[PDB]
């Protein structure tokens, strides 16, 4: 499964 | 033995073609399982693999949406990425990312991975220890800074440690049948005449799984690393793969030649020679 | 921006010989960046119902896939794979060589 979307660069 | 799962996620920009496409594919070893792409008519995470099928929706919508919100998170990052180097509007740009875990035989953590890419060179690497950061250049660094003061590292460590593993053990259990099955090469050595004073000889492996695999030629017992032509590990469409390695060697030493094949799959490694 | 030029394989998923039902492919890869264009052709005509696989990349981050097509060889029969990407002036035709 995907890992939660993070922070932009 | 060993086992990976990984994310590789391909953000593309093209000014003038609409916003930029986000695509992301899911892989346990040499096994592809999901795949997204913002352009479908609908997009969504979709099964590649028989036995990911057998997840249930909220699986489906959870891997969903995160996708649609990385979509946009990677729309802003590419801008981002383009002020950091000074760069027009015109042009188009990629952002790459690479993440996933390693697990030994007993389903233990083995190490942790989170890497990324702006126009095929290395921009950021989150490193081994999954608590600090390596970044390739001064516009990394502006990444590493917004990504320390989001503590970003420990979001990756608790995803790399926890859900990684955890949901990689399920998928080694669910595709047991495949997953944790080797398939060992087909392997023959094909002769070539080039003239009269030469041929090649072909060393030839099919159908293995995984992709991993070692073809050597020696000569009287030597390999002969610079005079071997290996030509790319290819997938055959199957799930298998196929790599041959190619010697020119002086025609009547031809029994001076033999093929070394070492794969996952095979009891012992093989040794081969030119059979006429 | 760097730019790599795609390698080109064509062969069959099983070993070939005429009559049999086969799979021709194509398969591009070490390419930067993406974008890329690929027809398999069939003395000459682009054959129509071509499907690839997703699009992933290597641990160097250059980029590949697979494209492939349901045929059946014969002895006159003749196939290539034509390929266009950035890196390339014109398009490369690169021939399936039956038994090398």
């Amino acid at each position: 499964t995907v890992r939660a979307s993070g922070h932009s660069y | 033995g060993s086992h990976s799962m990984r994310y590789f996620y391909t953000a593309m920009s093209r000014p003038g073609r609409g916003e930029p496409r986000f695509i992301a594919v899911g892989y346990v070893d040499d096994t592809q399982f999901v795949r997204f792409d913002s352009d479908a008519a609908s997009p969504r995470m979709a099964p590649r693999a028989p036995w990911i099928e057998q997840e249930g929706p909220e699986y489906w919508d959870r891997n969903t949406q995160i996708s649609k919100t990385n979509t946009q998170t990677y729309r802003e990052s590419l801008r981002n990425l383009r002020g950091y180097y000074n760069q027009s509007e015109a042009g188009s740009h990629i952002i790459q990312r690479m993440y996933g875990c390693d697990v030994g035989p007993d389903g233990r953590l083995l190490r942790g991975y989170d890497q990324s890419a702006y126009d095929g060179k290395d921009y950021i690497a989150l490193n081994e220890d999954l608590s600090s950061w390596t970044a390739a250049d001064t516009a990394a660094q502006i990444t590493q800074r917004k990504w320390e003061a989001a503590r970003e590292a420990e979001q990756l460590r608790a995803y790399l440690e926890g859900l990684c593993v955890e949901w990689l053990r399920r998928y080694l259990e669910n595709g047991k049948e495949t997953l944790q099955r080797a398939d060992p090469p087909k392997t023959h050595v094909t002769h070539h005449p080039i003239s009269d004073h030469e041929a090649t000889l072909r060393c030839w492996a099919l159908g293995f799984y995984p992709a991993e695999i070692t073809l050597t030629w020696q000569r009287d017992g030597e390999d002969q690393t610079q005079d071997t032509e290996l030509v790319e590990t290819r997938p055959a469409g199957d799930r298998t793969f196929q790599k041959w390695a190619a010697v020119v060697v002086p025609s009547g030493e031809e029994q001076r030649y033999t093929c070394h094949v070492q794969h996952e799959g095979l009891p012992k490694p093989l040794t081969l020679r030119w059979e006429p | 921006m760097i730019q790599r030029t795609p390698k080109i394989q064509v062969y069959s998923r099983h070993p070939a010989e005429n009559g049999k039902s086969n799979f021709l492919n194509c398969y591009v890869s070490g390419f930067h960046p993406s974008d890329i264009e690929v027809d398999l052709l069939k003395n000459g005509e682009r054959i129509e119902k071509v499907e690839h696989s997703d699009l992933s990349f290597s641990k160097d981050w250059s980029f590949y896939l697979l494209y492939y097509t349901e045929f059946t060889p014969t002895e006159k029969d003749e196939y290539a794979c034509r390929v266009n990407h950035v890196t390339l002036s014109q398009p490369k035709i690169v021939k399936w060589d039956r038994d090398m």
